[PDB]
């Protein structure tokens, strides 16, 4: 790895600077190196990894969707298809890289429910991103579904219904159900039960945790308002 | 466009 | 060049798709390949080149300024300096690349005042970007000043005071004077004379050209409001 | 922050 000669602590520090600078490709490269040191990631460091790749693949996804729509319009020279494939291939590479970090060996070394759920959610997310562009598609969908489901099983056993990672997990699993798995009823069922069970637990929370949970509840709210 | 956890 | 195997027309087409996708690094790479085909760039294609590198170096510049401020605060480990240098070096590389396209051979093959002024303005801009991070600085400032001045000489002879490239040229030369050359009076003098002479020429313009010119006049306006 | 032609 190109980051193998840098100290773990220096990589984490520079990942934070990269975030402040909105240099998310640098951020991801630094966090990739941090992961490959072989030591667990703290909660803060898990968020750094997630935010970094969210922004990198996010730009790829938005670019892909622009190109894919233009491509479809021109089917109602090869350059539009060629460039969509270029972005698509670069997007799949990023997803394969994140999934490699998780399988080697973040998930197996996650000796916590909190840490393990976080990584399993990430596994579902980046198989979901591969499914968005897949046309093996069925097999990718099952990999995401399975990663999401195991995270759900653990989260329900080990974490309260207001935990932000659990809420973010159910949010994204509901989106998977709605737009990837062709299961809009599952998506609705999941979003509302998650919302309702979180609201019934808010009375147990501090003003700060309250803010954390209600911020993700708003996203469940907006989706249900769109789907029903 | 629906929200995922990475869009808040 | 990695783009040497692609048709000029395909590179231009994909540069346009890249813009729609907000993939500006791709855009610049495509336009770099287009330039290296050795044929002149149309007005539209000159704008594609300029917008592409504006966005790439723009992100580098904003990141540099974030890092440089953090670095200065910590002087009121080496990681902040190290990463600022990483971004700085990558920024200088981009500026060197644009300046190489101009010197080999966009400027000498520009057989128009319109085309030649455009490229000379670009030369001033990217030497200005090198000056922003330079600490050889005097020599870079003279290179920008000289490129800007020759563009001004041509523009005054060959183009009306409302021409958008001429207005954009004077705008950026005024900024050079204000924040790079320590000449805030030159900057003010240049911005107001450009503004005033453009306003006195607006009566000659179509509704469309009017819009073009007044859009850059607003920027001269905002700067004068800041400086006086 | 002042405007340059690349900020309109
Ligand atoms: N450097 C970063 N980006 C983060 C660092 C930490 C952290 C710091 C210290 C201890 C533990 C964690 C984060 C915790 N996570 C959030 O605060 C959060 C995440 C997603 C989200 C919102 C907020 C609002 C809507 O969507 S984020
Ligand atoms: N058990 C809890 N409730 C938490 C414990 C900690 C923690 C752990 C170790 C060190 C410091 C803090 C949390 C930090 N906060 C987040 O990670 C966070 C917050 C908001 C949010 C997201 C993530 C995703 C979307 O919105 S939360
Ligand atoms: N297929 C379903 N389950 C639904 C069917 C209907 C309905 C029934 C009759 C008339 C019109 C609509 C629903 C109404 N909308 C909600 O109940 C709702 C509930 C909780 C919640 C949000 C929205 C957002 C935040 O959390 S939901
Ligand atoms: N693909 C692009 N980005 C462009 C393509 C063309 C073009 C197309 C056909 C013929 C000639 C030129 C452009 C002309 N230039 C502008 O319209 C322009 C430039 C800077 C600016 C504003 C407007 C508003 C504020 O700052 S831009
Ligand atoms: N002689 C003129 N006045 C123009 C002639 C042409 C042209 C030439 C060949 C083909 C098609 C059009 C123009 C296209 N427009 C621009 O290039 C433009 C417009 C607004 C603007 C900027 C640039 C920079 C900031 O704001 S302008
Ligand atoms: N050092 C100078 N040249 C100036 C000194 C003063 C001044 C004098 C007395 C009291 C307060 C201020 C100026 C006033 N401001 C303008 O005249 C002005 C003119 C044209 C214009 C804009 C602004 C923006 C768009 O185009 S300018
Ligand atoms: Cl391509
Ligand atoms: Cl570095
Ligand atoms: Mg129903
Ligand atoms: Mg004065």
């Amino acid at each position: 790895g190109a980051m193998g000669s840098m100290e773990r602590a220096s990589l984490i520090q520079k990942a934070k600077l990269a975030e402040q600078a909105e240099r998310y490709e640098d951020m991801a490269a630094f966090m990739k190196g941090a992961v490959e040191k072989g030591e667990e990631l703290s909660c803060e460091e898990r968020n750094l990894l997630s935010v970094a790749y969210k922004n990198v693949v996010g730009g790829q996804r938005a670019a892909w969707r622009v190109l894919s729509s233009i491509e479809q319009k021109s089917n109602e020279g090869p350059e539009v298809r060629e460039y969509r494939e270029k972005v698509e291939t670069e997007l799949q590479g990023v997803c394969d890289t994140v999934l490699g970090l998780l399988d080697s060996h973040l998930i197996k070394e996650a000796g916590d429910a909190e840490s393990r759920v976080f990584y399993l959610k990430m596994k579902g997310d980046y198989y979901r991103y591969l499914a968005e562009v897949a046309t093996d598609k069925k097999r990718i969908i099952d990999s995401a579904r399975s990663a999401y489901q195991e995270a759900m099983d653990i989260s329900k056993k080990e974490m309260p219904p207001t935990n932000p990672i659990r809420l973010g997990l159910a949010l994204n699993f509901s989106v998977f159900h709605y737009e990837i798995a062709n299961s809009p009823e599952e998506a609705i069922s999941l979003a509302k039960t998650t919302f309702d069970e979180a609201m019934a637990d808010l009375h147990t929370l501090s003003e700060d945790s309250y803010k954390d949970s209600t911020l993700i509840m708003q996203l469940l709210r907006d989706n249900l308002t769109l789907w029903t | 466009r629906r929200f995922s956890a990475g869009m808040r």
